[PDB]
């Protein structure tokens, strides 16, 4: 696992292009996120 | 593992704006479904709640640090995760094996605010074969899971990208 930029804990993804899209997120140790919520679901076909 | 999993009550306010962070954040993806499928919304089965003791106490830990270091700001997110290794993660936490390391930002763990973007991820990097049993990035029929996670990202690099 790489790390964070110095005097950073974390990436931001902002999107430049595809105005609909939201911002993704990159951490570099795993003691930054916890699972909170377990989601099962499936895709819907579309009418 | 310490993990316990508790099914949420379509009735519960959580379940309710779980499903609702979840639904409202779908979009079109510029590869036209060829990763995560075509689809506008989802059927949600399911939403447990993820109890670990040692694990919560080990997020606390470095929030608190994180927090430290940054004018007593956290700048926690909850934010979407798609795995194949969803019960490897709840079980014993994320860590360098729930890394990519060909990601567009390095070897990190990657977070999303599109349900539809970790929808992509599910069955591996780009959808890889699709669903176990058919083969199907677009399986309407198999079950999928995505985490719901609390997120630290303390002073956070901002990368411009498309
Ligand atoms: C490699 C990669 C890039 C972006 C994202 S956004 C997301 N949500 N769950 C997994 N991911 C990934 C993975
Ligand atoms: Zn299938």
């Amino acid at each position: 696992m790489a790390h964070s930029p110095p005097g950073h804990h974390s990436v931001t993804g902002r999107p430049s292009v595809n105005g609909l899209a939201l911002a993704e997120y990159v951490i570099y140790r795993g003691e930054q996120a916890y699972p909170e919520y377990l989601i099962t679901y499936q895709i819907m076909r579309p009418e | 593992s310490g993990t316990i999993l508790i099914d949420l009550s379509p009735d519960d306010k959580e379940f309710q704006s779980v499903e609702e962070e979840m639904q409202s954040t779908v979009r079109e993806h510029r590869d036209g479904g060829h990763a995560g499928g075509i689809f506008n919304r989802y059927n949600i089965l399911k939403i447990q709640k993820v109890c670990n003791k040692k694990l919560w106490e080990r997020y606390t830990h470095r929030r608190k640090e994180v927090s430290e270091e940054n004018h007593n700001h956290a700048n926690e997110r909850m934010l979407f995760h798609g795995s194949p290794f969803v019960n490897a993660i709840i079980h014993k936490g994320f860590d360098e094996r729930h890394a990519y390391i060909g990601g567009m930002f390095g070897a990190g763990i990657y977070f999303a605010e599109n349900s539809s973007k970790s929808n992509q991820y599910v069955y591996g990097i780009g959808g890889g074969t699709g669903c176990p049993v058919h083969k199907d990035r677009s399986c309407y029929i198999c079950h999928r899971q995505l985490l719901f996670c609390r997120v630290t990202l303390g002073k956070s690099f901002l990368q411009f990208s498309a």
